[PDB]
């Protein structure tokens, strides 16, 4: 069930709750830097992409109108190709990010590329390794749809 | 001064005793390794989707996505879902959320293949405009 | 003010959680004796973790040795102020103690056979002198002290100790001439506790900040000395303070002696690598007394180093930069934190520092504490111990050897554990306590505490340190010292009018240091009046009105008929001042040094000779 | 002249149902030291006494000291001071520890931890103690190293936010590395209860690999890679065995 150091741990926890001690300052203090915000951001994209498979998956299933319909529901708005790719980046990046990051955390798992610097190139390689494939994935299929409306010889 | 109590020990832990009752065998160990390969082996998949489609492809993506994402949600449910913030018995709820929760999304992905536009289909079918 | 109080009762009591602290929590929790360490600090923050250059024993790892060369080199070491018995028992169990601790899991050190890495040190030597520099300082390369606290703090987890994490030690309880136990302020919550124990074990460091630059801890303070005097025990040896060579110039942390013995040197301004003159033959790597001594010498004759000409250098650069990183790892490193130094490229500001205490609680062999009256000599005080830097056993007399130090922390410590299982027998049950034991100790907490005068804490620890800098330096004059003395006892005068801010007891930081406050000037004055007293030099204790050492012969001459000098007339004798803690009067008296090994059998008494290095 | 300004949390339990505040405190910095502790003693020690902080050692080897500044956990006796007097370096004590009294946080729980891993050699065949130094090859004599050096300060776990959430069941970083510091000694014979310890979900394994506790030791440690380590040995990559003791030993 738990281990006898958990066992004492939580007695502690609850001892210390008795004494009404104040929790030293954590978050709100915490110099930013890369270690723990590549770590947030992993999760959150984690969590926010398997929202929307959730909301999306389910969301679909349970009400009335379907999924094209609203590919429908929403060109007939006077979409700006601009905004329309600033879409589909915001789309493609926490997938490719997600991914990227998630094969180097396995490094870390398994000890490999632990030093700080390692660390702190991983970050950098990772993240715009991602804003790549993912700019690249956007704007490339941008290139059989805004040639194909002007091209020359 | 002359009017002292009897005190007890300062609470200790004690590496010996109360380390040789309890012993209980049960390794997480052989299933973290799981869980590690499988959010590996879905490497080439993420790619190949980009490419391949098909009911096929619809369905195992979002049948090894369900699974990834129900150990994911439930390492976070258990990281913040603590019983120290939320007592004891909404612990136990959130803890049964991150299952019902892999349940629906399921669900709704096998709907979402079987009678919708498709997985695979469903990002042609954005990707163009 | 009201106080809470609180009674536990226990086989054993220590005050100290170092070295010697644990090693004998060891012994006694194993022997199943129902054990409270008192630790004003969480017990791997303790000194011995600061600890460097290594323990020294026999081990034979890099050339044959034998435990009576370093036997020979102790009693040496001690300029003959050394109580030759006590110095067996730590020379002899030295092989032993030191192995038993790899065997703990210290991870040492190791030689290309898988054996335990040894190095040179300050002051040794093969076969009685007669041999080359000797090898015999096992170490955890640059860290050892804190490899050793650790172990001991790690392997002491296993022996049912009852540990008392940041309680601070008031007083000794005492009845009849007999410690029952000891009574302590808890730092986190504020109570007051008294332990009823059979025996008490004082192992609580030195006194090193007594002085204002030091290598010392800001928790060494000598409190347990304090207890001590204020038991009603006299101190042995106060004047003899070991000053280190090798201390950073800005704020004096060490550098070790290991630098030396791993093959650097100190550097003056010529260039000159002047230990050559100073002692021809061991050089850089002589006792510790002689080479402060010489630095201090080329440093007032002109040849100091950098902007004040007022340090030398430690020049390690010479060696190759692979075992200058695999022997000396935190040393480089402090030394480019501190004094912003690479030590590849460029040598360190070193200058003597105030190191260990070879002075304090007084003991026998059996590490027992003694009142020495002349008429019927030592006798026990019942049921009181003491090892570790607060102790003297004298075991290192005028002058502690490099890395004996951790030796006679663990060797003593055990000795305590092995020497109380012998003695306490367990029909004798545990103490009751005199009608209100210590409600003076509580007392002089109160008067401390809501302290009102017009003199701050703060400002009296300042010039107590200035003064003992100035007065009782390297070397030093009878008048300097009288002087020094008078503007001593002015200041234990100058504790009434004492002031402090702070009027909580959940962790009051100011009350616990100006207790300490309290314990080091009985420490001090002390030092100062023994020092003031002692008309000859030897070891670290050098006259310059007074260069002579001055024992009952010449040993300069064949001895053949020359009448021995009368113990009132020659100064081979331990110092001993006994202080009124309330009004500090001092009065001296002199114990006789012991010259008889353990067995004469095993090894021969070591006959005093002209000390050069 | 220099005038440093410090922010510190402050704190009294005394004070009937007080809170923490933040106080600043003004440093001339040439009438000063050059580190943080300097500066904490100074500003105790001259402007208000009721300021309360652990240290010792003065070199940074207690472990005393670790409190968090500037927004990251370091040692007080050892991070130098800030000399841009118009910003304004601020100190916390250990993130998300419960707060004795002003910059101490309570230790205990960590304490406890550590003596959990059991953190003594521990042997198969019981021997003889002061009889032998036990064989142990040079190149696996350094497996130990940047394992041994750590001081217990607790700046790594208190800076892991898996630590702050679940330090009741989550051993953390400072304690893994320790346990890790056991397990690969080749003297060491329990190598296997020693991971069959922090075989279940938590004590080890919520270790989300994040990266505070290798990036924040002062003493340039990293616990990180150890922490991976164990992972391995909770699963594929068993422990290489002692090499033998050659004749003469
Ligand atoms: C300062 C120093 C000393 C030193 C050294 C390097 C430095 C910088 N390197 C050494 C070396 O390389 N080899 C060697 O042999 N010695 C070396 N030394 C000297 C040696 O380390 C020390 O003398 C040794 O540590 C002595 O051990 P001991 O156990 O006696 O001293 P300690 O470790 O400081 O113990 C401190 C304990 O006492 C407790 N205490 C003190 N007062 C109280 C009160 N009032 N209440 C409760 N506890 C008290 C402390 O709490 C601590 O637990
Ligand atoms: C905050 C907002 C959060 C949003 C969350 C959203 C939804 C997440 C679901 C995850 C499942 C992703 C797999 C799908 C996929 O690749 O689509 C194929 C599609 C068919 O293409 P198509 O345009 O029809 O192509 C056909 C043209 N022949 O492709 C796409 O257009 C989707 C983009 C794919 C992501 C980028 C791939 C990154 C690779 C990582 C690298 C590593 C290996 C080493
Ligand atoms: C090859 C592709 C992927 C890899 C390599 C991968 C890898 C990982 C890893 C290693 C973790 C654990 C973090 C930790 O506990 O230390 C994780 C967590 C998680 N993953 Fe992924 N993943 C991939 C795809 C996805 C996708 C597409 C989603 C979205 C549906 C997703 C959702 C999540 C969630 C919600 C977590 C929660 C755990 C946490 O944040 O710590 N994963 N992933
Ligand atoms: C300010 C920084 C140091 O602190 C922040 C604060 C908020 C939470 C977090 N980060 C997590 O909470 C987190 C993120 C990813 C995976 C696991 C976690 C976990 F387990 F819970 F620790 C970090
Ligand atoms: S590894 Fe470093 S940061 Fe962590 S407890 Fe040890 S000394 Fe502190
Ligand atoms: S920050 Fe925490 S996640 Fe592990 S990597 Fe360090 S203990
Ligand atoms: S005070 Fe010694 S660790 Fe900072």
């Amino acid at each position: 069930e738990k281990t006898p150091i958990q066992v004492w741990g939580w007695d502690y926890l609850m001892r210390q709750r008795a004494l009404k001690r104040p929790i030293a300052p954590h978050l709100t203090i915490y110099k930013p830097q890369m270690t723990w915000m590549v770590s947030g951001l992993h999760r959150v994209t984690g969590c926010a992409m398997a929202g929307t498979l959730l909301i999306g998956g389910v969301g679909f299933s349970v009400l009335p109108l379907d999924f094209t319909t609203f590919v429908e529901f929403i060109r007939g708005l006077g979409i700006p190709w601009v905004i329309l790719d600033t879409f589909k980046f915001i789309i493609a990046f926490p997938i490719a990010f997600h991914t990227l990051n998630g094969i180097r955390f396995i490094g870390f798992d398994m000890a490999k590329g632990t030093d700080i610097p390692s660390i702190y190139r991983g970050a950098y390689l990772v993240l715009g390794l991602a804003a790549l494939i993912s700019l690249a994935v956007v704007v490339y299929p941008r290139w059989e749809r805004h040639k194909k409306a002007t091209l020359p010889t | 001064t002359s009017a002292a109590v009897t005190g007890a020990a300062p609470p200790q832990f004690d590496p010996i005793a109360a380390e040789k009752g309890f012993k209980p065998l049960h390794s997480h160990g052989t299933l973290f390794k799981i869980e590690r390969y499988f959010a590996a082996a879905m490497v080439p998949l993420i790619p190949a989707a980009y490419f391949i489609h098909g009911r096929e492809m619809d369905l195992c993506l979002a049948l090894a996505l369900t699974l990834h994402v129900h150990w994911g949600v439930w390492g976070v449910v258990n990281d913040y879902g603590r019983p120290f913030v939320l007592g004891d018995t909404l612990a136990a709820a959130v803890r049964v959320g991150a299952y019902i929760f892999t349940a629906c999304l399921l669900a709704g992905l096998l709907y979402f293949n079987e009678h919708d536009v498709g997985l695979t289909r469903a990002f042609e079918m954005v990707w163009e405009l | 003010a009201q106080y809470k109080v609180i009674d536990h009762a226990y086989d054993v009591v220590i005050i100290g959680a170092g070295g010697a602290g644990l090693r004998a929590a060891m012994g006694l929790g194993e022997a199943g004796f129902k054990t409270a360490v008192v630790t004003k600090m969480f017990p791997t923050r303790s000194h011995t973790t600061a600890a460097q250059g290594g323990i020294n024993a026999a081990l034979g790892s890099m050339n044959p040795d034998d435990w009576k060369w370093h036997f020979y080199d102790t009693a040496k070491g001690s300029d003959w102020l050394g109580d030759q018995n006590a110095m067996h028992y730590l020379t002899r169990n030295a092989v032993e103690a030191v192995t038993e601790l790899e065997n703990f899991g210290m991870p040492f050190s190791r030689t290309p056979e898988g054996k335990i890495y040894q190095r040179s040190f300050g002051g040794q030597s093969n076969n009685y002198g007669k041999g080359g520099v000797a090898k015999r300082t096992c170490c955890v390369a640059d860290r050892t002290g804190h490899s050793m606290l650790h172990t001991l703090y790690g392997n002491s987890l296993r022996c049912h100790c009852t540990f008392f994490i940041e309680y601070f030690a008031l007083d000794l309880l005492m009845d009849k001439g007999r410690c029952v136990g000891v009574i302590a302020l808890c730092l986190e919550d504020g109570t007051i506790h008294r332990f009823r124990s059979k025996r008490t074990i004082v192992a609580t460091g030195g006194y090193g900040r007594a002085y204002f630059s030091c290598t010392t801890a800001h928790m060494n303070t000598g409190d347990g000395t304090a207890l001590a005097t204020r038991a009603g025990i006299a101190l042995e040896d106060l004047e003899f303070i070991q000053f280190h060579p090798t201390g950073i110039y800005g704020v004096g942390c060490l550098i070790t002696e290991g630098s030396r013995g791993e093959g650097g040197f100190l550097v003056n301004s010529e260039g000159e690598r002047f230990m050559e003159r100073y002692a021809p033959k061991a050089k850089d790597l002589a006792s510790r007394d002689v080479v402060s001594r010489a630095e201090t010498i080329e440093i007032m004759e002109g040849r100091g180093v950098g902007p004040e000409k007022d340090h030398i250098y430690l020049q390690l650069h010479h060696l190759p930069a692979e075992q200058l990183h695999q022997r000396l790892p935190g040393i480089s490193e402090t030394a480019k934190i501190f004094a912003g130094v690479d030590v590849t490229k460029e040598p360190i500001p070193v200058i003597p520092t105030v190191h260990y205490n070879m002075g304090g609680i007084p003991t026998n062999y059996k590490a027992q504490v003694i009142k020495y009256t002349k008429e019927g000599g030592d006798k026990i005080v019942p049921g009181l111990y003491a090892c570790g830097e607060c102790a003297c056993h004298s075991v290192h007399g005028a002058n502690r050897l490099g890395a004996n130090s951790l030796l006679d922390a663990v060797v003593f410590g055990r000795a305590c554990s092995i020497n109380i299982k012998e003695e306490l027998k367990p029909d004798e049950k545990i103490p009751e306590l005199p009608e209100g034991a210590g409600e003076e100790s509580i007392a002089n907490l109160d008067a401390v505490r809501y302290a009102n005068g017009d003199v701050p804490t703060a400002e009296l620890r300042l010039t107590m340190q200035k003064t003992m800098q100035k007065h009782a330096g390297v070397f030093r004059r009878g008048d300097i010292l009288a002087e020094g003395v008078k503007k001593m006892m002015d200041l234990s005068k100058e504790l009434k009018r004492l002031k402090t801010t702070d009027r909580s007891l959940i962790w009051n930081s100011d009350l616990t240091e100006s207790l300490e406050l309290q314990n080091l000037m009985l420490n001090a004055t002390q030092t100062i009046v023994a020092a003031e007293n002692r008309k000859e030099s030897r070891g670290a204790h050098a006259r310059d009105d007074f260069p002579k050492r001055e024992d009952e012969y010449d040993y300069s001459k064949p001895i053949e008929g020359q009448t021995k000098r009368p113990f009132e007339k020659h100064w081979r004798k331990h110092t001993l001042t006994k202080q009124d803690p309330r009004t500090g009067h001092i009065t001296l008296d002199y114990r006789p040094v012991i010259d008889k090994t353990l067995d004469p059998a095993e090894v021969d008494w070591i006959p005093p000779i002209i000390r050069s290095y | 002249k220099r005038i440093k300004t410090f922010e510190i949390y402050r704190f009294n339990p005394e004070e009937p149902g007080a809170k923490p505040k933040l106080q600043k405190f003004d440093v001339d910095l040439d009438k000063c030291g050059t580190m943080v502790l300097d500066a904490l003693i100074k500003i105790k020690n001259e402007v208000d006494p009721t300021l309360t902080f652990r240290r010792s050692c003065r070199e940074g080897i207690c472990g005393s000291c670790a409190m968090n500044i500037a927004g990251e956990n370091t040692l007080a006796c050892i991070c130098n001071i800030d000399q841009n007097t118009s910003k304004t370096t601020k100190i916390y004590p250990l993130p998300h520890m419960f707060v004795i009294k002003d910059l101490v946080p309570d230790m205990n729980l960590f304490y406890a931890q550590y003596a959990s891993i059991q953190p003594w050699l521990q042997k198969k065949t019981k021997i003889n103690l002061g009889e032998k130094q036990q064989y142990q090859s040079i190149k696996e004599q350094e497996k130990l190293d940047g394992l041994y050096e750590c001081i217990l300060c607790a700046c790594c776990s208190a800076s892991c936010p898996s630590y702050w959430w679940n330090a009741d069941k989550y051993l953390g970083p400072a304690v893994l590395m320790q346990a890790y510091r056991w397990i690969i000694d080749s003297r060491d014979d329990s190598a296997a209860e020693r991971l069959a310890r922090m075989q279940d979900g938590f004590s080890a394994f919520k270790c989300h690999t994040i990266m505070n506790c290798t990036k924040t030791c002062p003493k340039h440690l990293n616990p990180a890679r150890a922490i991976g380590e164990i992972k391995m040995l909770l699963t594929k990559m068993k422990t290489k065995p002692a090499p033998l003791p050659t004749p003469a030993n």
